[PDB]
RNA sequence: CGGAAGGGAUAACCGCUGAAAGCAUCUAAGCGGGAAGCCCGCCCCAAGAUGAGGCCUCCCACGGCGUCAAGCCGGUAAGGAC
RNA sequence: GGGGAGGUUUGGCACCUCGAUGUCGGCUCGUCGCAUCCUGGGGCUGAAGAAGGUCCCAAGGGUUGGGCUGUUCGCCCAUUAA
RNA sequence: CCGAGCGCGGGAACAACCGAGACCGCCAGCUAAGGCCCCCAAGUCUGGGCUAAGUGGUAAAGGAUGUGGCGCCGCGAAGACA
């Protein structure tokens, strides 16, 4: 957590960083020990349900910080014949197959650029929004279960 | 020959709800709805503290009741069984959930219906600042 | 939520370009905004239109204070269009451009104490081979023992007509400011000389 | 002319982040999408909604017995009825 | 080969009813159930597409006119989203 | 045991299930089954564990990283599981 600003609250934890600051409401029944330049979490037992709540907010926070450290960037590949992307301003329009070319709305806290009409990045301070926004884009045109057309990740096709 | 009390003056009571478990708050509300707490007790004359409740829309209820609890109201026509859970109850007229709880724990009959005009539930808080309001816990 | 009152003068048909448009005629003789409804002190919004002039003879009722309060010639009838607040004056037919579609309420023709065959286009029985005491009868009404009651609202012989009804999405065909008439699509409840309210439609 | 549109909560189901369990998991915290079905929406009923509502406007003291008590008697106001 | 569920089938027992509980089939009027015929929503597929198979969700609505037959049933005929 | 105790208490209601053999009186007390948050008399009594399904609030074969609890075996700081 270099250049961060971890803080304490009744039921949440704020994350100050170059990118910005995001609310991250964590578990109530834990410790949010903030040392000099390191952040830890302790659990008030060793129960079945406390193990889960410990490791959960032990990463979620490691992400709350990693959200304003270097920022996320979720790729999305486009394959096909007419299939090609196009950033119309801050929003992304694309032609995939349907009669009309659908336009993607800008979600708050997420600006998506483009390397190719075939490659599609998705920045985002929160890692929750980054994956949510990016899956919704795969939704529009889900992979050709017989060819190789539509939306993809860097995660192997279907064939 | 046992005492048989005379005329009395009602004692309206200011009761919260914020945090208070449903039935738990339901019971006491009703036990007070009559006079089982007043040894000046009489099981037919009706002299229960006018129970008044604010912020009723703020009642915690156990397990998964909210999504689970199902209030059933039947009309006369077929399929007239309208099924309505807590979730819908709270978001609409919330004060009503803590109503049927208490009315459904009161003596069922004539004076029982008397022991209902005594019940003054609301959502706000705020209520008829009227004349009496003894805040109970 | 536009809204204007009127009556049912009568109906015939016209010819648009070269095709025939069977029309009915509504009458929105200038209507006086008699009272309005501000949630501020009412609980909602709605403007009560008055209708049809009236000699202060039957107006002897305390309604006269009510008109004189709103500086309104003493009408004969008045109802509430929902959330229809125009401006400090009165509403003509200028409200409805020709073509606009209208929802049209109205009270239906009272068909007395009518029969099942009539009320509920029931089937009754066979004009033929037996019984000859049921030819316009309802038939059976229930089951054997269970339940042993009859369904609340089992279509049976009662009154048919004289009920509030609406008919909707109607093409206002023409509008006559010159003399306050309203052309629609023809099928509009109630008899002639019949009171009826009309308002902007439910399409979107 | 209508069966809608559309708003919301969902069924099976598809998903984001993610422990327990160094991986993974649609989940146990949190979140999103998802039926002609559910809830509004539409139309009609509706304050005997004895919990009898609200809004605008109009009339307005005793005229006599009942001291104390609610009452009781003829005339009246708005207006209603015949 | 095993375990059930339902209480529509054929029975079993003879409990109420023999100082009477009118049985089949149709017409009329239906109502309810889901284990869904169709229309809407899904998983899989030995799913290219179209089509179809199976499981799941789902009663809201719809579920045809005749030939024969006392028929319920079924066969057939012309359709049907069914 | 009912029948002949459809007299009483409990079991919601229910001759035969648990309780108990009604001679009459009482606005006296102990108890039984049974219960003790409210409809309802009397503990929201004390103490320790379990269950998260509304299980409780009534079903079987059969199925599973449900939860807690107690044991056996292989592997590992000469470095394993992932």
């Amino acid at each position: 957590p270099k250049g961060v600003s971890v803080e304490v609250a009744p039921g949440r934890v704020k994350v100050k960083g170059p990118k910005g600051e995001l609310e991250v409401p964590v578990s109530p029944e834990m410790r949010v020990v903030v040392e000099e330049g390191v952040v830890r979490v302790e659990r008030p037992s060793d129960e079945r349900r406390h193990k889960s709540l410990h490791g959960l907010t032990r990463t979620l926070i490691a992400n709350a910080v990693k959200g304003v450290s270097e920022g996320y960037s979720k790729e999305l590949l486009i394959k096909g014949i007419g299939y090609r992307a196009r950033l119309v301003g801050r929003a992304l329009e694309l032609t995939v197959g349907f009669s009309h070319p659908v336009v993607v709305e800008p979600p708050e806290g997420i600006t998506f650029e483009v390397p190719e009409p075939t490659r599609v990045r998705v920045s985002g301070i929160d890692k929750q929004k980054v994956g949510q926004v990016a899956a919704n884009i795969r939704a529009i045109r889900k992979p050709s279960a017989y060819h190789e057309k539509g939306i993809y990740y860097a995660g192997e096709p279907v064939r | 020959k046992t005492y048989v009390p005379k005329q009395v003056e009602p004692r309206w009571v200011l009761i919260d709800a914020e945090g208070k478990t449903l039935g738990r708050l339901a019971t006491k509300i009703a036990t007070l709805l009559r006079g089982k707490h007043r040894p000046d007790w009489t099981p037919n004359v009706a002299m229960g503290d006018f129970v008044v409740v604010v912020n009723a829309d703020k009642i915690r209820v156990t397990g998964k009741k909210l999504e689970q609890k199902i209030y059933t109201r039947y009309s006369g026509y077929p399929g007239g069984l309208k099924k309505i859970p807590l979730e819908k109850m709270l978001a609409t007229h919330p004060e009503r959930v803590l109503e049927h709880a208490v009315k459904g724990m009161l003596p069922k009959g004539p004076l029982g219906r008397r022991l209902f005009k005594r019940l003054k539930v609301y959502a706000g808080p705020d209520h008829p600042h009227q004349a009496q309001r003894p805040e109970k816990l | 939520m536009k809204g204007i009152l009127g009556v049912k003068v009568g109906m015939t048909r016209i010819f648009r370009d070269d095709r025939a448009v069977p029309v009915t005629v509504i009458l929105a003789g200038p209507c006086p905004v008699v009272q309005r409804r501000t949630p501020e002190k009412d609980g909602y919004t709605a403007v009560q239109l008055g209708f049809l002039p009236q000699n202060p003879k039957r107006v002897n009722r305390p309604l006269k204070g009510h008109f004189a309060k709103a500086g309104v010639e003493p009408v004969r009838i008045l109802r509430e269009i929902r959330d229809f607040n125009p401006e400090g004056d009165t509403v003509t037919v200028e409200i409805f451009k020709p073509g606009e579609r209208v929802d049209v309420t109205g009270t239906s023709k009272g068909r007395g104490f009518a029969g099942v065959m009539k009320r509920w286009n029931f089937a009754g029985g066979p004009d033929s081979h037996g019984a000859h005491k049921i030819h316009r009868h309802p038939g059976s009404i229930g089951n054997r023992k269970t339940p042993g009651r009859v369904y609340k609202g089992k279509k049976m012989a009662g009154h048919y007509g004289a009920e509030r009804v609406t008919v909707m999405n109607l093409e206002v065909v023409d509008v006559i400011p010159e003399e306050n008439l309203l052309l629609v699509k023809g099928a509009v409840p109630g008899p002639n000389g019949g009171l009826v309210i009309v308002r902007e439609t439910k399409k979107a």
